[PDB]
């Protein structure tokens, strides 16, 4: 047969614009395709995108940034008024630290 | 409104972390102790574990044996 | 591995032939009856690891 | 062969295995091995042809030599201590003889050459029986005498088994030989952890038995003994090839499938002792078994091979005999990992 | 290496000793039991698929039997596993109690007294 | 056997290079003898003289690989005055690999053998230093 | 007429039901970690005259 | 030179070559019981000498 | 966090119980709803993580990755349904099932509290990807690609498992909280060096590290579009997440150990950027660009500074989005002309103007135009490296040049010039493709509007 087997010829690609000039490229069924477009656009842009950005933008301050700022202002005010240094090189009180007896 | 509707206070997460940490630390200490106990029991054989069978003494026949010296 | 059916049912399928000091016919003793009898009584119930020492 | 005779022979094989498994006397264990071999020989020759005869002859020669070495080990042990109970094996020479004889019985390397030949020479049912049921008795004896084992010898044989299983299975187009080499590698895995924990050995044996049963039952369902024969199955039963691919994935050891559970646990156990290098080498070697499982999956499920015309007629008929335990075996061989802690019930 | 086979007082083929009756049984809503039922359902679905039947609708009695059998086996499997772990913990604690020399509770030191080397990241 | 291994290991690293080379040669030779025995068993040589030739070839090569490895490793260790250093074993392994490549008359074999044998010998020295166990005794 | 509509669109409740079940299971999981409720040094507090727990 | 040749030559191609060669070595047996029963004898002697004599 | 895990397991039977012509709609809608639900994980604390239970926890490092995964699922659903039109219903449901299983595994991976559960899930992610590549790929090399994708991973990850169990025998726990609180220094010994290598090389091969990257061009070129999207967007970030987690136990051995990986990463970013300049295949160029960016992330994790960690997080998120967009862009042209040669189809700006606008935005974001989060992460990493050693500004600087070149090169080859005369089947762009591009690109700029949400826990 000069051939190796029986095979179907390679089919040509179908153009969705041939049967539906306004096709949206979702499905060959016009109604199913239109509703696929509608649900994608509504739940992607209208629901998740805008409402999610609004929700994230107004997320309450659990990172405690304003609290840290107010605490810093209080500490700075007290230390400046009392004449103490603004920050100490030791974050732990040396009275609670027991260094080794001998260094020699 | 978001914090009131969707989220709880910080004390809940704080104390839940306390409980989780306590449980996990106890599990870690128990694992280390179990490994040590297994090592000791297998080395000595004086515990309930790693007991290998020996001959039952109930199989011995304590009767005269046709000769005085067994 | 070892399913102790004999011990569970109290059957004694083959334990009668395991040791030399176990009820021979006509009470015929083994050549080393006393030594085996002593070793078995020493090692009984304390486990193989402790028995080996 | 008469169905009554075949049933009697299968029951005799099983009874020999249980006699090995319930005995406390070395003579009774040897007798169980003898009876098992005697009843097993005709099962290999159920469908008569020269290849089956050659396979049965090779199996008989190997098992007879192994049984004679087993008897010699028992006699030497009796000589150095008048003990018949299966116990800590008071003599080291007798223990070496026992280890070598049981390795020959199990098909552990380097006493492995007979397994692919025997598996290839017999039918799929006899191969199923040989590769699943015939492992229980020697492994049970090995579990019983584990305390007196020489770790060097069995660890050498286990590593050799894994290496040889992977390398030999890499070269096979016959499905039965692929199964035999996989069996050799899994035997190595089960024997590697024996001196450290027998519960892991039992768990690995159970998972391997489930996977092998599912694989062999799927190979019986679609009458394929070669790669090219199995490449036609998608045109007749695609669900069978899909389940085959997932089963091969599980046997390869990939998470989250059940085949990952034994190796994982074994590795963990070997790190509870020091033993760091051996598990690493064992996993790196098991990658070879994974490779040829993947090649089989490529040939049968993930691609579509050309078919024949007469296959059309096969579309019009159905499978008459249906294996009842196939779905449960597939499910157990794939979706069982989340139930891993249940292994505590084994000890 | 066998850890628990030679443990004194062990009945050969019991699978559930009387002592295990002293432990709380697993709840019928245990997620492990639910997973076992899921395994039974999967087995039923695969059974339908292999025999070329409607997978979801073919045999409701067969699928029910599959799920019930898996749950029934899983309940006792979980009971035995819990019993084994309880036994392990009991033996461990008893051995620790009876060998104080091997498990000494040494002095606890505060972090203000222990010198830890500092390795800067730079 | 372990007698040869103990004979090799008893001598300190950078001392008595001739004795260490002799022990390594023995270890290499023994390995060659086993390999040739298995090779003859599984692949018959069709003639007794051909089998003798194959045995001699394998045994000589193994002995040569071991001799050069031991000599080079000991010489490097004593020259650098740095025992307990895996680099000496790396040089010994690569020298053995180049010896194998010359024996088989192949550049790729020589390069691969140098790299792999050097890495393996360095790993063996590391395991000796740190106490890594290939066959760990059961402890738990 | 709603029989066909239901038999076609009954698969649209699986995900919301799963979400609600997940919330319930998360609450049940939270119920099992109350060993330090109103006991930490940082948040230890005397209870209000009416309330029973500081958080559920 | 690097990506298509040498990085390929060292890691994956060397591994494939070695595994294929070892597979050919391991699985090329004529199926004669004489040869590998001789191998069994050699193995038994080696195991009796190396492992059994060192206890 | 079962409130996100359970809805995906419910996505499974919904897909398998759907009508033959409604699978895509249901899957897309409910995936988008799940993404909206998962958006709540961004409310993180400043001191510790959100510890949901004994099994799952959410950190500031994992929440953006979870959001990225849940957002990517609908995009892959939209991209896949074009080339699977002629496929039977059962195989379409199987493809959707594979995608759902992959998303479930990734979600459970990014929140596991224990390292061994993380390992199990991070390895379970292999099976659906391999099945997708080797079954729904187009050409014959896909099979080979699958093998390269598999063993390259496993050879790296099998040692890690060993190390993991070893650690649990020494410290008694693999819980990340207990591991962090009870951390101890690593000594300088051969055993510790090999423990370091075992803990690190799996994640290195996942990134992938230069020299260990040969699997990636094959896997990303031979895979279908959804496979490429998930491979480039999320699966590469598993290595970075795992490395950032595991580095807490490797100090101070890390300073000595990192050197070879740092030099490999820098010279390899240079080499891969150079490779992108001479590439006849459009997908291979994007793959090698991914390799370059991941090399930058490797350097960032390895130098181990807070700024470097923030840069790594930002760059990982940005690269995921950008690479997914670029792969979709290339797939549009491939579906039009059924070829991957870059010079086959030219002058596409004349025929497809809005598609050319999408190409321009994607290429602009690839080269890290400010103030995009790509540039934020890149600049933070560069500053950290400069603090590490002032000479690094050379190599990084060279990268910043070469990258731009090839990026614009790609654009200039595809969109500008004159159209090929004999190609007469360039249909107008569909609404689906434009929507896919827009849903890729808008979150990037929205994230730029608020950058602290993707800067990680060190913020
Ligand atoms: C982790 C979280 C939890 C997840 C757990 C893991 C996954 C789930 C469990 C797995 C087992 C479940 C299903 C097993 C049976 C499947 C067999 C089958 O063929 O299915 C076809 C069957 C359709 O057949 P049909 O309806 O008779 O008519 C079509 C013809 O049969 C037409 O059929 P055909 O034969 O002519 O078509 C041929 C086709 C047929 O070939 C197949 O269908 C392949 C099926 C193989 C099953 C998997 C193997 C064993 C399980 C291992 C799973 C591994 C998971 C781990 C991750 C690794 C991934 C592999 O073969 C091919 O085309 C070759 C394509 C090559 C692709 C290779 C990929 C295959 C592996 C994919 C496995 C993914 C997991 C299973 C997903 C479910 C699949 C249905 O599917 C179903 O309808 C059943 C599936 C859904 C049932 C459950 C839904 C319950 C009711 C809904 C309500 C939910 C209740 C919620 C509770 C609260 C109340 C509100
Ligand atoms: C408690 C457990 C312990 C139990 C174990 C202990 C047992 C001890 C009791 C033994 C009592 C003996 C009773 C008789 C036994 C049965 C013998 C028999 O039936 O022969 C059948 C067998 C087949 O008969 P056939 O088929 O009718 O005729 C075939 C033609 O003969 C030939 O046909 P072809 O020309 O076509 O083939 C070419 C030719 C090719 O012949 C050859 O290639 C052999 C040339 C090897 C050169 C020798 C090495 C020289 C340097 C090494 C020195 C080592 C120490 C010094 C250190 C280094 C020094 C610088 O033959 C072969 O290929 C056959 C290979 C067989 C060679 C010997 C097998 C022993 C193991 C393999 C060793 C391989 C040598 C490597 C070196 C290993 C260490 C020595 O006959 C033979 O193979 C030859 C006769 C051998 C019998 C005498 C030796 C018996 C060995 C017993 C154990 C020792
Ligand atoms: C992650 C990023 C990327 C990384 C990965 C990628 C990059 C790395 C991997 C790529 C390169 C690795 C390949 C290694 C060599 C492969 C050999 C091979 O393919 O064999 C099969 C292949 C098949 O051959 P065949 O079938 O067996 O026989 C037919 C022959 O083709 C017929 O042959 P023929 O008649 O034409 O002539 C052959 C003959 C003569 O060949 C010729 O005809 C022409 C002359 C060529 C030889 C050049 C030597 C003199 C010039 C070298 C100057 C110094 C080196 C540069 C450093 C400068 C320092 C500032 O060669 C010889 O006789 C061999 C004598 C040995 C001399 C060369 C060995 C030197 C080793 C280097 C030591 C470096 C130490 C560390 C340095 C630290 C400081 C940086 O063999 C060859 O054809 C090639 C022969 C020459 C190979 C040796 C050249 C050495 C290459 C450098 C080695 C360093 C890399 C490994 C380092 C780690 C090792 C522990
Ligand atoms: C700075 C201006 C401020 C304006 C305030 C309001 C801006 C709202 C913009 C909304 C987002 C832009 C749209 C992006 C998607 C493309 C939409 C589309 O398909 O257009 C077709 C649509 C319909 O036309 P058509 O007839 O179909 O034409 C289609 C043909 O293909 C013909 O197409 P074509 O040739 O017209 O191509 C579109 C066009 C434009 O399309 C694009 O390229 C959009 C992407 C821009 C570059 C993206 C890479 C860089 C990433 C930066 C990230 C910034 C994020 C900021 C927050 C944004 C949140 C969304 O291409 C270009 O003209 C080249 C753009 C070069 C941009 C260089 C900007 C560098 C940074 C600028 C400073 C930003 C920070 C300011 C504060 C600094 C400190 C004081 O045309 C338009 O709607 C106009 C395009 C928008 C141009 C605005 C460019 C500046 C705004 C940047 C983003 C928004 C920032 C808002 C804050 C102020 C900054
Ligand atoms: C087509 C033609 C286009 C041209 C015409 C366009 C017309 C104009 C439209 C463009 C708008 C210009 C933008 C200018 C900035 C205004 C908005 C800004 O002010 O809001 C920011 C807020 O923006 C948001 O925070 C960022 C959006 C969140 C992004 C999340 C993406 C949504 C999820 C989707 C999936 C994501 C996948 C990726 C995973 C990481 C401010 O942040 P913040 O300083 O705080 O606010 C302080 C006060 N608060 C805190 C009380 C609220
Ligand atoms: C891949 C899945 C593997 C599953 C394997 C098959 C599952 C179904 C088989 C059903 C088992 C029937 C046993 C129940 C009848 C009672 C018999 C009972 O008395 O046996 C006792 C013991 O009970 C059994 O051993 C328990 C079997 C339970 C097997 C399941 C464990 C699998 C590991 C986790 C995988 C997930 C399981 C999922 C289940 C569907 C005897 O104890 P003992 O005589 O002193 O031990 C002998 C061995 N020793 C001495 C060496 C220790
Ligand atoms: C000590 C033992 C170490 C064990 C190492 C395990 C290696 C794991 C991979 C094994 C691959 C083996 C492939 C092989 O040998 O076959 C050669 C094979 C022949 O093709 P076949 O499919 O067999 O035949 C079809 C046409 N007749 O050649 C190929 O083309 C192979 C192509 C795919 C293989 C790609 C593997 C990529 C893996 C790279 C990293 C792996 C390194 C492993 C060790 C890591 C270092 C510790
Ligand atoms: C596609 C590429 C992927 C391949 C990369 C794979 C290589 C990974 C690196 C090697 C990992 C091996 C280590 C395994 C886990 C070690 C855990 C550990 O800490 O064990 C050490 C021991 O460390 C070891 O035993 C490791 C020895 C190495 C054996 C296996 C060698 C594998 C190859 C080594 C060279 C490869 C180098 C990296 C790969 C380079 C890229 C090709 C401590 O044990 P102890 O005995 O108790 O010591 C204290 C008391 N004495």
């Amino acid at each position: 047969p000069t051939i190796r087997l029986q095979e179907d010829p390679d089919p040509e690609d179908e153009n969705l614009y041939e049967k539906n000039p306004d096709s949206h490229g979702y499905d060959k069924d016009p109604i199913v395709d239109l509703w696929n477009m509608r649900v994608v656009f509504f739940f992607g842009f209208s629901i998740v995108l805008v409402l999610g950005s609004t929700f994230v933008a107004y997320l309450p301050d659990y990172r405690m940034q304003e609290w840290a700022r107010r605490e810093a202002e209080r500490l700075v005010k007290y230390r400046e008024a009392n004449g103490l240094p603004l920050m100490e090189s030791n974050c732990f009180d040396p009275n609670k630290i027991q260094l080794p007896e001998d260094e020699d | 409104w978001i914090a009131r509707t969707f989220y709880d206070g910080p004390e809940k997460n704080y104390e839940k972390t306390m409980a989780i940490l306590q449980i996990e630390a106890e599990k870690a200490e128990l694992r280390l102790k179990e490994l040590e106990v297994r090592r000791l029991m297998r080395a000595r054989g004086d515990g309930p574990w790693y007991q290998y069978p020996t001959i039952d003494k109930a199989l011995i026949d304590h009767s005269p044996k046709t000769t005085p010296d067994n | 591995p070892f399913f102790d059916v004999q011990k569970r049912l109290g059957l004694d399928l083959d334990r009668w032939m395991t040791i030399q000091s176990a009820e021979q016919p006509h009470k015929i003793p083994g050549r080393c009856h006393a030594f085996e009898k002593e070793w078995i009584e020493c090692a009984h119930g304390i486990g193989g690891i402790r028995a080996e020492k | 062969m008469n169905p009554i005779i075949y049933t009697t022979l299968i029951m005799t094989v099983m009874s020999g295995t249980m006699l090995v498994m319930i005995s406390s006397h070395w003579l009774l264990i040897w007798i169980g091995f003898e009876m098992n071999l005697l009843a097993m020989i005709p099962v290999l020759m159920k469908n008569f042809n020269p290849r089956a005869t050659e396979a049965a002859t090779k199996y008989f020669l190997t098992q007879a030599t192994a049984s004679m070495m087993l008897m010699m080990a028992i006699i030497i042990n009796l000589l150095y201590s008048g003990q018949w109970t299966i116990t800590k094996m008071f003599n080291p020479v007798a223990m070496t003889m026992m280890t070598m004889a049981l390795a020959m019985k199990l098909g552990l390397s380097p006493f492995h050459f007979w397994v692919p030949e025997v598996t290839q020479g017999i039918s799929l049912q006899a191969g199923l029986l040989l590769l699943t049921w015939q492992k229980l008795a020697p492994l049970s004896v090995l579990c019983q005498i584990s305390q007196s084992i020489n770790p060097n010898l069995m660890l050498t044989m286990a590593m050799l088994s894994i290496l040889i299983g992977g390398w030999g299975g890499l070269n096979q187009t016959q499905l039965r030989k692929i199964m035999a080499y996989s069996s050799i590698a899994h035997m190595g895995w089960m024997t590697a952890v024996l001196p450290y924990n027998t519960t892991m050995t039992i768990l690995n044996l159970l998972i391997y038995i489930t996977m092998t049963l599912a694989m062999f039952m799927l190979l019986i369902h679609s009458s394929a003994t070669t790669t090219l024969s199995l490449s036609h199955t998608w045109n007749k039963m695609p669900v069978i090839t899909s389940l085959m691919m997932v089963t091969l994935l599980s046997m390869g050891g990939l998470p989250p499938l059940s085949g990952f559970m034994p190796k994982w646990m074994i590795i963990q156990e070997m790190t509870k002792n020091e033993s760091i290098i051996m598990p690493t080498l064992m996993a790196m070697t098991a990658l070879l078994n994974l490779y040829f499982y993947m090649r089989l999956a490529y040939s049968s499920s993930l691609t579509m091979f050309p078919s024949t015309n007469n296959m059309k007629m096969k579309w019009q008929f159905e499978h008459t005999k249906q294996m009842k335990l196939l779905p449960t075996m597939i499910v157990l061989s794939t979706l069982v990992l989340p139930m891993t802690p249940a292994l505590s019930s084994l000890n | 290496m066998t850890m628990m086979s030679g443990r004194p007082g062990r009945v050969p083929l019991q699978f559930l000793p009387n002592e295990a009756r002293s432990l709380p049984p697993p709840k019928l809503t245990d997620p492990r039991l639910v997973y076992m039922g899921f395994l039974g359902y999967c087995s039923g679905l695969i059974d339908n698929a292999i025999r070329r039947r409607p997978v979801v609708s073919a045999g409701l009695h067969r699928q029910l039997l599959y799920v019930t059998s898996f749950v029934f086996f899983g309940y006792y499997l979980l009971k035995r596993q819990d019993y084994m772990y309880a036994l392990r913990d009991h033996d461990m604690f008893a051995y620790v109690k009876s060998h104080p020399e091997d498990f000494p509770e040494k002095d606890k030191k505060t972090y203000g007294e222990i010198l830890e080397e500092f390795h800067p990241v730079r | 056997a372990k007698t040869l291994l103990h004979k090799y290991s008893d001598i300190p690293e950078g001392t008595e290079c001739h004795r260490k080379a002799y022990a390594s040669t023995s270890i290499g030779g023994a390995t060659g003898l086993i390999v040739s025995a298995y090779s003859i068993a599984l692949k018959p040589p069709a003639s007794f003289l051909e089998g003798v030739a194959r045995t001699g070839r394998y045994t000589f090569t193994s002995a040569a690989i071991g001799a050069i490895f031991g000599l080079t490793s000991c010489i490097s260790a004593q020259v650098r005055e740095k025992p307990d250093d895996p680099l000496n074993y790396f040089i010994g392994g690569c020298a053995g690999g180049l010896t194998l490549g010359a024996r088989t008359r192949s550049y790729g074999i020589g390069a691969a053998a140098c790299a792999y044998m050097g890495l393996t010998a360095a790993l063996v020295k590391m395991g000796q230093l740190e106490g890594w166990q290939v066959f760990a005794e059961p402890k738990v | 007429n709603v029989l066909q509509i239901v038999r076609d669109h009954w698969v649209h409740i699986l995900v919301p039901v799963g979400f609600v079940f997940g919330c319930y299971l998360d609450r049940r999981s939270d119920e099992k970690l109350t060993a330090f409720r109103n006991k930490s040094l940082l948040f230890k507090r005397e209870l209000r005259p009416n309330e029973e727990v500081t958080w559920k | 030179l690097l990506d298509l040749i040498w990085l390929e030559t060292i890691l994956p191609k060397t591994t494939s070559f070695i595994q294929m060669k070892m597979s050919i070595m391991v699985s090329n047996q004529k199926g004669l019981i004489k040869l590998y029963f001789l191998s069994f004898l050699i193995t038994i002697m080696i195991s009796m000498t190396l492992f059994n004599y060192h206890e | 966090m079962l409130k996100i895990i359970i809805p995906t397991t419910m996505l499974l039977p919904m897909t398998w119980m759907s009508k033959h012509n409604m699978i895509w709609i249901n899957a897309t809608v409910h995936s988008l709803l799940i993404s909206l639900i998962s958006l709540s994980l961004l409310n993180q604390l400043g001191e510790n993580s959100l510890n949901f239970s004994l099994t799952f926890f959410s950190d500031s490092l994992s929440a953006p990755l979870l959001v990225l995964t849940t957002w990517l699922l609908p995009l892959m659903l939209m991209a896949s349904q074009s080339h699977l039109s002629k496929e039977t219903t059962t195989r379409k449901k199987l493809y959707i099932t594979m995608l759902i299983l992959l998303q479930l595994f990734l979600i459970m991976t990014f929140t596991a509290t224990e390292l061994i559960l993380f390992y199990i899930l991070f390895e379970a992610t292999l099976v659906p990807t391999l099945i997708i590549i080797t079954r729904w790929g187009n050409q014959t090399e896909r099979l080979n690609a699958g093998l390269y994708f598999l063993f390259y991973t496993l050879a790296g990850s099998l040692p890690l498992l060993v190390a993991l169990v070893y650690i649990q025998n020494t410290t008694g726990s693999l819980n990340f909280l207990i591991i962090h609180y009870w951390s101890h220094p690593l000594s300088n010994s051969w055993s510790n060096i090999f423990m370091w290598l075992a803990c690190i090389m799996a994640f290195m091969v996942k990134m992938p590290l230069y020299g260990l990257h040969l699997w990636l061009p094959k896997a990303h070129v031979e895979a279908p579009i959804a496979g490429s999207m998930v491979l480039a967007a999320v699966l590469l970030k598993l290595g970075g997440y795992g490395m950032m987690r595991i580095t807490t136990i490797l100090n101070p051995l890390t300073n000595y150990m990192a050197y070879p990986f740092l030099m490999l990463s820098m010279w390899g970013m240079i080499m891969t950027s150079s490779i992108c300049l001479r590439q006849t295949d459009l997908k291979s160029l994007i793959a090698y660009s991914s390799v370059s960016h991941m090399a930058l992330v490797i350097v960032a994790i390895m130098i181990q500074t807070p700024w470097s960690f923030m840069g790594a997080t930002a760059l990982m998120i940005a690269h995921g989005l950008t690479s997914s967009m670029l792969f979709c862009l290339a797939n549009t042209n491939y579906e039009r002309v059924h070829s991957r040669t870059m010079i086959l189809a030219r002058g596409l700006q004349t025929l497809l103007p809005l598609m050319a606008t999408w190409w321009l935005v994607a290429s602009l974001t690839n080269l890290a135009l400010p103030p995009s989060i790509n540039l934020i992460g890149e600049l933070f990493i560069i500053t950290a490296s400069f603090s590490w050693s002032n000479i690094t500004i050379i190599l990084m600087g060279m990268n910043m040049m070469i990258t731009a070149l090839y990026s614009l090169y790609m654009l200039i080859t595809t969109q500008r010039g004159k159209y090929t005369h004999h190609i007469n089947n360039i249909k107008p762009s569909f609404t689906r493709e434009n929507a896919l591009m827009a849903l890729h690109i808008l979150p990037l700029l929205l994230l730029t509007l608020n950058p602290k949400m993707i800067l990680g826990p060190l913020y």
